[PDB]
Formats: structure tokens, C-alpha cells, sequence
């Protein structure tokens, strides 16, 4: 019937059911053979979804398991499309090693420059993981900008600042929060340009930001005599003037 | 216990302003008291729940409707349309007021006023209440105008910041990509060179 | 034309309420008209630009805390008013802690309509009061509308900041995996070099 790129090529389809028998049927109208469990001549298994045979087929390493989107480019190109990482769910040892010569385990070449396209595609198979905390992401990010001189970028203008905004009628008392305030909007601006904003004044905050109420200024300067790391107190208009000229004004203008 | 001072003109007195003060508890329909004055004298009187009902009955007019008309006549509740007319004899002390529609005049109700004994004094009380009234509404205005300013400056300010932030965020992904590609392809320069030297090794 | 209205007492009649009303033209400094009433009778007085600043000269002083002492003392426990209907002399003096001294004193000259004067003054209140009520209503509905909008932009800016935070993290997370793979590769080859 419609082609035989697949003729004399044996396939196991384990998942499915994008549906397990649709694909076996389609394979079958490209000249190709189906087989209920894998064997010494089955070419690859096709893998729509995680599963019992599948999960298991991977745990042995005889076969090499490929996404359904591969067959669908073959069906669409009427051609026998060479395998590309983006296709592989799992690689059998021999094939793994053939592809570890040219490619990363995510699919980036060692030897050929990437691209917008090509890297989007790489990026595109991963979902993470959590293996990462906001505090953690921050430093990693921060050190990479430092490494690469991205640390003056606007959107990163404040990574290195850890800021307490005077948003609580009682310092550090979460239930005294003043809401719907020009200062609520300053927390958003600071965060949007990389700042770490903190609802607790404690050792390690580098900056505290006042607006128009100076009622707690003296508490702050009193707190700060007890700190080791001696935060600055700054006017709200610091943050605006920094963002408006797309780089840090700095601070001694804006003291206190 | 609401009151309501309203300035009028008598048909008898075209140019001279006159003041009507009504007073009640909170309906008008429950009855009300009703001083007139011109600066210089002062007349009073009382109307009652049922006198009102009778008056309406006389006019063959639905009661809400009628009280409608009373509030608008007596409380400065008048629409653009509405023309109301006020008539008083010092001499007979009779007060009546009417509405004027298709060039007819329609009497809306009447009063028996009783000229008042202490004139310069109720005037005093009256015009203390106005000072208090004007001062309250003044101060509330000063406050509302300041909030209006606050609010208008702060809305203008988030609107701009916000939109500048939506642009920057929408250009971010590609931007990161581009920084990532230059870094990875420099890495790959270094891979190639080491690999070739290993070939020649 | 400015103006200002003000309830007072006299020591001459301790137990009741009077009204002083001070009017002027574009400043208190041009000079001014001043009026007093019991609710019944009409008292007036014109003290203008030439003997206004001759006050602070025959006293040698800052017009400053004369002018400003008057306006405190006039335009509204411790000023003190005394007037007599026969002479028309009206004086006030600043009452201090255990001293006392003299501040001001129009030789008024009253007028003939005690009604025309009470008319302008009740009106003033009502006109000024009704004017504010209208504006206060509009301002109040304007301000609810400005707050609604403000609150909406706030919630949309909150989501845009979370989205920007999440977009970077996700994208750095997938970068550091790929970058790492270039450095490990660079390490083998470097080592494997040193060895061949």
C-alpha cells in the first residue's frame, strides 16, 4: 500500500495505546513488520508513554527505544529519516556510543556550532527538577553573569543586592504588612531586575528601602548597630533612577 | 434627624433671597417642621404624616410619587426640567408652593406659618449649622482632592513601569538564548582544537 | 476677591454667639472690609492699602507677625474681642501666660441692612457647601475607579514578574546542563591529550 521505506524492517510498538494499533498499522502500510515483543532483529521499539513492558525493556539494554515522532516524519517525508537524538527515548550500548562521539547526552554537538533553532530543540526535552531552590538558582545565575560579564544587564542590575523593603508597620512582623503601596510596587521592580527581596531584616541584607514614612528609620539604624554586615538605607527613588537609566545610580546620593 | 436648608425666591419678592429650612426624622413622609426667614424675620410651622396623605389624595396622585415631588420641591431635589414656585404672605402667613408644567401652575401643598418670637436667634442656630456644614464639606474636599492626586500619580506610574516590564520580559527568552549560544559555541571552538591536536597526536 | 467667615464672642456679652466676617481683594495686603453681626444687626469697616503698612511703621515692625498675628487672631484660647455698639470701637488683644497686650482695634462704622448682610453669608455657606458636595461626589467615584485600575495593574505586574523569574530559572537550568557537557568533554580531551 502506501510506501516501503520500511520493507524488511521489524518494529516493536510498546506504547501508545497516538494509538498503539494506529502506528502499527501505519508502519505496516510503509512495508514494515510488527512483532509483539523485541528480539535479535527488531530494529527499535516505539514508545508513546511510560509503561510495564517499556520500563522494563529499558532496564535490559538490548534495545533502543525511539519516539513516535520519528515514524511520523518518516510517514510525512516518505523517507527513512536518520535518527537524531531528539528521537531517542533510550539507547542500547552500541548506539549510545556511536552518538556520544558527536553529541552530548541532551543532543548538543561537541563539534558543530548550535543555533537558535537547534538549541531550542535541545532545550525542549528536559523537565526539571527541583534539585533547585530559589536561593540556589540565584547564585548559580549570579556567578554565570559574573563569569560572562552579564552582570550589568538591566534585568540583572540588582542580583547582588538582598533587599528589605519597609513594607511592615512592625519590622519583620509579617502580619503588619502595609498592602497596595508604592512600596509594594518597588518590590516588584526590584525583583523584576534581579534583586533578592526579603520579608525579614536579618544579617546579610545589603540594603533596606524606605519610602515616605520615615517612622521606622531609627529602629533600622538601631537594628543595624547589632549587625555584622551593615546595610545601607536608601531612598525608593534609587531603584527608579537605576531602572530609568538602565544601570545602577549609586547609593550615596540616596542615603537614609 | 435630617435637616436641609435650601435657598428660595418668593413670587412676591423677585430679587430678595429667602431660606427654607426643613427638618425631620428620616422620612419626610412622617411629617416635618419648616422655618422660613429673610435675614431680618423668621416664620415656622409643622406638617404631619397624614396631612401629607390627604394632600396627595386631593391630587389623586400615588403616594410615593407625591413624596417624590415634596422632596424635590422642599429639599432642592429639582431636575433640569423641574420649575417650582414659592408663595408667601407675611400678612396672612400662608405658604404655598407649586410646580409649573405645560404653562399651568400646579399647587403642590400649603403651610400655616406662625411668625416667630426669637428671630435673630434661630438665624444664629441656622447659620452655625451652615458654618459646620461648609467646614465639613470643605475639609472632605481637601482630602478627596489629595487622594485623587495620589491616585492619579500612582496609577500613571505603575502603568508605565508595567508596560516597560512586559516588553523587556517578552524579549528575554531570545536574549538568554543568544548569550547561551555564544558561550556554548566558544566551548565548541576549544573542543575542536583539542580534538584535532589529538588527531595529529 | 477672597473672604473668610468666623464665629466669635465678646467679653461685653460672654453668653452668646456673633459672627465676624473678613473680606479682601487678592491679598490681605491691599487692605480689606470687616463685618460683625449678632444675627440681627449690621456692623462694617474699611481698613486699606496705605495705612495697612503704616501700622507696621508706627509700630516699626515686621508686618510679618502683625499681619500674621491678625490673620491668626481674625481669620480664627486666646484672642479676645470687645466691641461697643454706641462708639463702634472694636478691639482685640493677644492674651498671654501672665502678661497681656494690645493687638488691634477698628473704629468701625455700621450699616443699614442687617438682612442684606445675613443674606450674603448664609448664601456663601450654602453655595460653598453645595459646590463641594458635587465635586466630592465626582472625586469619590473617580478615586474608586483609579484604585480599581491600580489594583488590576498591580496583579498583572505580579504575574509578569513571577513569569520572568520562572522563565530565567527554567532556561538557566537547561543551559548549565548543556554547558557542563562541553566542559566535561573539554576535560577528557585535555587529559587524553596530555597522555598521548
Amino acid at each position: 500500500k502506501i510506501s516501503n521505506i520500511f520493507e524488511d524492517v521489524e518494529f516493536c510498538v510498546m506504547s501508545g495505546t497516538q494509538p498503539k494499533p494506529d502506528l502499527e498499522n501505519r508502519i505496516a502500510e510503509f512495508g514494515g513488520y510488527i512483532v509483539q515483543n523485541p528480539g535479535p532483529d527488531t530494529y527499535c521499539v516505539i514508545a508513546g508513554s511510560e509503561n510495564i513492558r517499556v520500563k522494563n525493556i529499558i532496564l535490559s539494554n538490548k534495545h533502543d527505544v525511539v519516539k513516535p515522532a520519528w515514524l511520523l516524519e518518516c510517514f510525512k517525508t516518505k523517507s527513512f529519516v536518520p535518527w537524531q537524538p531528539r528521537f531517542m527515548i533510550h539507547m542500547c550500548p552500541s548506539t549510545k556510543e556511536h552518538f556520544a562521539r558527536e553529541y552530548d547526552c541532551y543532543g548538543d554537538s561537541y563539534f558543530i556550532d548550535t543555533d537558535l533553532n537547534q538549541l531550542k530543540e535541545v532545550f525542549s526535552g528536559i523537565k526539571n527538577s527541583n534539585e533547585q531552590t530559589p536561593e540556589e538558582m540565584a547564585s548559580l545565575i549570579a556567578d554565570l553573569e559574573y563569569r560572562y560579564s552579564w552582570d550589568c544587564s538591566p534585568l540583572s542590575m540588582f542580583r547582588r543586592h538582598t533587599v528589605y523593603l519597609d513594607s511592615y508597620a512592625v519590622i519583620n512582623d509579617l502580619s503588619t504588612k502595609n498592602e497596595g503601596t508604592r512600596l509594594a510596587i518597588k518590590a516588584l521592580e526590584l525583583r523584576f531586575h534581579g534583586a533578592k527581596v526579603v520579608s525579614c531584616l536579618a544579617e546579610g541584607v545589603s540594603h533596606v528601602i524606605i519610602g515616605e514614612d520615615h517612622s521606622r528609620v531609627a529602629d533600622f539604624k538601631a537594628f543595624r548597630r547589632t549587625f555584622k554586615r551593615k546595610f545601607k538605607i536608601l531612598k525608593e527613588s534609587w531603584v527608579t533612577d537605576s531602572i530609568d537609566k538602565c544601570e545602577l545610580q549609586e547609593e550615596n546620593q540616596y542615603l537614609i | 434627624m435630617e435637616r436641609k436648608i435650601s435657598r428660595i425666591h418668593l413670587v412676591s419678592e423677585p430679587s430678595i433671597t429667602h431660606f427654607l429650612q426643613v427638618s425631620w426624622e428620616k422620612t419626610l413622609e412622617s411629617g416635618f417642621v419648616i422655618t422660613l426667614t429673610d435675614g431680618h424675620s423668621a416664620w415656622t410651622g409643622t406638617v404631619s404624616e397624614s396631612e401629607i396623605s390627604q394632600e396627595a389624595d386631593d391630587m389623586e396622585m400615588e403616594k410615593g410619587k407625591y413624596v417624590g415631588e415634596l422632596r424635590k420641591a422642599l429639599l432642592s431635589g429639582a431636575g433640569p426640567a423641574d420649575v417650582y414656585t414659592f408663595n408667601f404672605s407675611k400678612e396672612s402667613c400662608y405658604f404655598f408652593f407649586e410646580k409649573n408644567l405645560k404653562d399651568v401652575s400646579f399647587r403642590l401643598g400649603s403651610f400655616n406659618l406662625e411668625k416667630v418670637e426669637n428671630p435673630a436667634e434661630v438665624i444664629r442656630e441656622l447659620i452655625c449649622y451652615c458654618l459646620d456644614t461648609t467646614a465639613e464639606n470643605q475639609a472632605k474636599n481637601e482630602h478627596l482632592q489629595k487622594e485623587n492626586e495620589r491616585l492619579l500619580r500612582d496609577w500613571n506610574d505603575v502603568q508605565g513601569r508595567f508596560e516597560k516590564c512586559v516588553s523587556a520580559k517578552e524579549a528575554l527568552e531570545t536574549d538568554l538564548y543568544k548569550r547561551f549560544i555564544l558561550v556554548l559555541n566558544e566551548k565548541k571552538t576549544k573542543i575542536r582544537s583539542l580534538h584535532n591536536k589529538l588527531l595529529n597526536a
